[PDB]
């Protein structure tokens, strides 16, 4: 199974602030990973779809990047809506599976 | 726009077709070639009034949604218009859902009958990738 | 527009089968890819399977072949069948597309010998 490795597995920041979260792959993926924002209470929020392909409805703060292994999920500006659980999946080979998320909080 | 045969198979790699449900990038250029010869464009009305669009030919009555096909079920959930882009972006991302049924390429027609059983990897070879 | 829920059991015996169903309303099951993925207690996420228009399935290798996923048109639901729980899959239960556009409210079922 592709394994899929987060990090940092928390990061705290003060609204405003930009941040980065990285996601690496066990295997190439090509652009197959995607990204989703979880918060308690709640179902997750597809975020970014294919590396880097927007998704219609959510804000344009949230970009991806990256490739085969690497890749990374950025939010310029962060807003406290923002707070929350990060995870992305790749949907390469069955069975398509999540990193262990990083906590994205108010510092 | 018409693709060359390397390009083609430059962005579908770019583009993640590589391996994607078990199936090399070769297979992905050489249905491409048998389906549309390259051409993002091209489209064929069928019998039972649906549309093959795009590159890959992705078909109105299953796929995407034309607004004039019968029992049209948009599996894709997206405008047959976008499968006619010089931008593959939407035709690669539909065609992975089609990939991803169980019935895999077998899909794409053309593939089955001129690429299948086939030295598939023949299409990528000679190409700066 | 389309709205998916979860409904069934919150509580289940270890060994039993536990069942969820997934109500879709607003367009046919008939023109979507429907999976089912879960969250365990440690935020850890795990997608179980999905069913395919044709009716092929993929089912996670973790589950042990204990996992089935059906259809029903008539009532246009899906369903997720896991036999043989215990009190490793206590978790959080949630049905989506295979887009990952649609989700489900998600509904925690706990496993217990009470």
């Amino acid at each position: 199974d592709i394994v899929l490795t987060q990090s940092p597995a928390t990061l705290s920041v003060t609204p405003g602030n930009s941040v980065s979260l990285s996601c690496r792959a066990s295997q190439s993926i090509g652009n197959n990973l995607h990204w989703y924002q979880q918060k308690s209470h709640e179902s997750p929020r597809l975020l970014i779809k294919y590396a880097s392909q927007s998704i219609s409805g959510i804000p344009s703060r949230f970009s991806g990047s990256g490739s085969g292994t690497d890749f990374t999920l950025s939010i310029n500006s962060v807003e406290t809506e923002d707070f929350g659980m990060y995870f992305c999946q790749q949907s390469n080979s069955w069975p398509y599976t999540f990193g262990g998320g990083t906590k994205l909080e108010i510092k | 726009k018409v693709f060359g045969r390397c390009e083609l198979a430059a962005a579908m790699k770019r583009h993640g077709l590589d391996n994607y449900r078990g199936y090399s990038l070769g297979n992905w250029v050489c249905a491409a070639k048998f389906e549309s010869n390259f051409n993002t464009q091209a489209t064929n009305r069928n019998t039972d009034g649906s549309t093959d669009y795009g590159i890959l030919q992705i078909n109105s009555r299953w796929w995407c949604n034309d607004g004039r096909t019968p029992g049209s079920r948009n599996l894709c959930n997206i405008p047959c218009s976008a499968l006619l882009s010089s931008d593959i972006t939407a035709s690669v991302n539909c065609a992975k859902k089609i990939v991803s049924d169980g019935n895999g390429m077998n899909a794409w027609v053309a593939w089955r009958n001129r690429c299948k059983g086939t030295d598939v990897q023949a299409w990528i070879r000679g190409c700066r990738l | 527009d389309v709205q998916l829920q979860e409904s069934g059991p919150s509580l289940v015996k270890p060994s039993q089968t536990l069942s969820l169903t997934c109500s879709v309303t607003g367009d046919s099951i008939t023109s979507d890819y429907w999976s089912w993925i879960r969250k365990f207690p440690g935020n850890r996420l795990e997608y179980m399977g999905f069913v395919s228009y044709s009716g092929s399935t993929y089912y996670n290798p973790s589950l042990k072949s204990r996992i089935s996923i059906t259809r029903d048109t008539s009532k246009n639901q899906y369903y997720l069948d896991l036999n043989s729980v215990t009190t490793e899959d206590t978790a959080t239960y949630y049905c989506a597309n295979w887009d990952g556009d649609y989700w489900g409210q998600g509904t925690l079922v706990t496993v217990s010998a009470a």
